[PDB]
């Protein structure tokens, strides 16, 4: 890991690996469960109205 | 693959759903996670793992 | 140990100063930290080793 310069492409691509899993256990929260539990109700709820 | 293939009012009504439910949480899922990864965007420190 | 042992008055300056500035800082830093929190906040799922 020292030549951390002389290695973009390795280190480039450990920030992308790392940045992605931490946004991503933020996204899963905030966003999939959101769906989950919106999606059904809100599915039954438009379709009766409609 | 849904039993809505035919009747396209209320799978445009389903797809509606689902998109109006993403649209409406897809702020603070955004904005959550900029914050989240703000200490990654000053240090994100790599491990000889990573 | 500073040049300011004597001066009790500059020295409550520079003291107060830096309280005002962590006070400012504070509100920030705590409401962060929460939404950095968010996911545990959910599901804090806990490995064996920890």
């Amino acid at each position: 890991l020292t030549n951390k310069y002389y290695c973009p492409e390795v280190f480039l691509d450990a920030v992308a690996t790392k940045l992605a899993q931490t946004a991503v256990l933020f996204l899963n929260v905030e966003m999939l469960n959101d769906f989950y539990v919106r999606f059904p109700r809100e599915v039954e709820a438009k379709l009766h109205e409609h | 693959k849904s039993s809505f293939a035919k009747h396209p009012s209320a799978r445009k009504v389903i797809s509606d759903a689902a998109a109006t439910v993403l649209a409406d949480r897809s702020y603070a899922t955004s904005d959550g996670i900029e914050i989240s990864l703000k200490p990654y965007k000053f240090d994100p420190d790599i491990q000889p793992n990573e």
